């Protein structure tokens, strides 16, 4: 799963079978990393108009 | 009826939902338009059986009871002179209902002037209503009261000319 | 049902009778009119291509 | 339902935005609806298509 | 345009993405039947109301403003003269008080 963003700690209660989270736009919203099995939140990097 | 075509069309997402939603918005907007234009009174007014309005003749614009549609002669002429997944939705108000609105508006303005548009309908004799309207344009009442027969004749001739002009112009 | 257009009223018209209000009601009614929408800007390049 | 007009304007704007967001999840006949997947799966000649 | 009835004044109120207008209107109430005439015949002169309308409570004729029943004695101050009584259809006979 390729993408760009800021990876932070998450407080979302992922069930054990659940791997990743998805938003309305079908982009990944959270991920469970291998080798640690901990739940990471994915937030897009800052952007806006100039 | 093609299943493969619908399967391919599923790739495009919710385009059909957008189109149907826009058409539904237009369809409800048409009924709303008709309500705003015609449903301006909550009271269905009726003219008295005797048509004594001080010489003023409203026969060409009042409903004709003889016709099945209960339409005025001018309204009858107007309705005569205007002639794959696609459906036409009928309007919420029928033509009879819109004609009944117009009849109520005509009866209210003939029997009560402008009073029914601002509150309860207050009856007033029609030559006196037209005298009020003459005051509204800066003309005294006596000008009308002394010329009431002439004004009534001019109004009747003008209405007849309206009917003739509508009938004879394509 | 066939909807009713309104309450039936027969105004008592005659050629020498008038109705004059002996009182009045001070009425206050609301009219709601939209003025503006939400100002949304869409970065076309970022929407299409990220 | 007194304030129905303003709520209708807000609902239409939010619904249009949500429809625009949801349109990103459609692949329009492509192999995937995710650009990252296509870029990490295919060479430029076919990823371009 | 500014509510139902005879418009007096309106008050604006701010709303989210809109405006709400409080339309204060005058609504006539408690109407009463009267017998009316276009003009009053007096001394062979036709009298017409300057601002109001001739009304009769059954036996006596008054002149009142058109939107509120305020009967007044028909005088030469609230009426004007135009012609004789032979032209107006429906003119009725009554005296016109001279102050
Ligand atoms: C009002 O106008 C109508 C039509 O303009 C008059 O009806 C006509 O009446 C005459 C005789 O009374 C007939 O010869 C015509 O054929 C009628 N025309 C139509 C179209 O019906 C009516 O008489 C007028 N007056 C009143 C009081 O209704
Ligand atoms: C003025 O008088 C007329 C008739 O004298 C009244 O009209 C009648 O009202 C009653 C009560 O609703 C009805 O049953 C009759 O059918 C009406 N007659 C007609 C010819 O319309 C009218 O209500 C009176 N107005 C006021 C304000 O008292
Ligand atoms: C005109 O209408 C008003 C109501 O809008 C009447 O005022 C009411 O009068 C009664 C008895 O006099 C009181 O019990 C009410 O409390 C009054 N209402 C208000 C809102 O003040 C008034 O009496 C009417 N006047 C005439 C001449 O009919
Ligand atoms: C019409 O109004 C007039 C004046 O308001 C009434 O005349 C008065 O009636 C009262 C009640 O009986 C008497 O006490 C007065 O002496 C009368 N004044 C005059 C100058 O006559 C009249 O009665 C009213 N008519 C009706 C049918 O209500
Ligand atoms: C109003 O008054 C006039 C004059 O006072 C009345 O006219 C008179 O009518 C009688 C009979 O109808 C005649 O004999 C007189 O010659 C008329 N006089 C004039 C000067 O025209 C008129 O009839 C009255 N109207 C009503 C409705 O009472
Ligand atoms: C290796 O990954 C597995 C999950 O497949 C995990 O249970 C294990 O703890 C990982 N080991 C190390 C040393 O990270
Ligand atoms: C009103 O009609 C009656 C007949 O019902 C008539 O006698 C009277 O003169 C008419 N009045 C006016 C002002 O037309």
């Amino acid at each position: 799963l390729t993408g760009t963003g800021v990876l932070t700690e998450s407080n979302k209660k992922f069930l054990p079978f659940q791997q990743f989270g998805r938003d309305i736009a079908d982009t990944t919203d959270a991920v469970r990393d291998p080798q640690t099995l901990e739940i990471l939140d994915i937030t897009p990097c800052s952007f806006g108009g100039v | 009826d093609s299943t493969e075509c619908s399967n391919l069309l599923l790739q495009y997402g919710s385009f059909c939902t957008q189109l149907n939603r826009a058409l539904t918005g237009i369809a409800v907007e048409q009924d709303k338009n008709t309500q705003e234009v015609f449903a301006q009174v909550k009271q269905i007014y009726k003219t008295p059986p005797i048509k004594d309005f001080g010489g003023f003749n409203f026969s060409q614009i009042l409903p004709d009871p003889s016709k099945p549609s209960k339409r005025s002669p001018i309204e009858d002429l107007l309705f005569n002179k205007v002639t794959n997944g696609l459906t036409v939705l009928p309007p919420l108000l029928t033509d009879e209902m819109i004609a009944q609105y117009t009849s109520a508006l005509l009866a209210g303005t003939i029997t009560s002037g402008w009073t029914f548009g601002a509150g309860p309908a207050l009856q007033i004799p029609f030559p006196m209503q037209m005298a009020y309207r003459f005051n509204g344009i800066g003309v005294t009442q006596n000008v009308l009261y002394e010329n009431q027969k002439l004004i009534a004749n001019q109004f009747n001739s003008a209405i007849g000319k309206i009917q003739d002009s509508l009938s004879s112009t394509p | 049902y066939t909807m009713s257009l309104g309450a039936e009223n027969s105004v008592a018209y005659s050629n020498n009778s008038i109705a004059i209000p002996t009182n009045f009601t001070i009425s206050v009614t609301t009219e709601i009119l939209p003025v503006s929408m939400t100002k949304t800007s869409v970065d076309c390049t970022m929407y299409i291509c990220g | 339902s007194a304030l129905g007009k303003l709520q209708d304007v807000v609902n239409q704007n939010a619904q249009a935005l949500n429809t625009l967001v949801k349109q990103l999840s459609s692949n329009f006949g492509a192999i995937s609806s995710v650009l990252n997947d296509i870029l990490s799966r295919l060479d430029p000649p076919e990823a371009e298509v | 345009f500014c509510g139902k009835g005879y418009h007096l004044m309106s008050f604006p109120q701010s709303a989210p993405h809109g405006v709400v207008f409080l339309h204060v209107t005058y609504v006539p109430a408690q109407e009463k039947n009267f017998t009316t005439a276009p003009a009053i015949c007096h001394d062979g002169k036709a009298h017409f109301p300057r601002e109001g309308v001739f009304v009769s409570n059954g036996t006596h004729w008054f002149v009142t403003q058109r939107n509120f029943y305020e009967p007044q004695i028909i005088t030469t101050d609230n009426t004007f003269v135009s012609g004789n009584c032979d032209v107006v259809i429906g003119i009725v006979n009554n005296t016109v008080y001279d102050p």
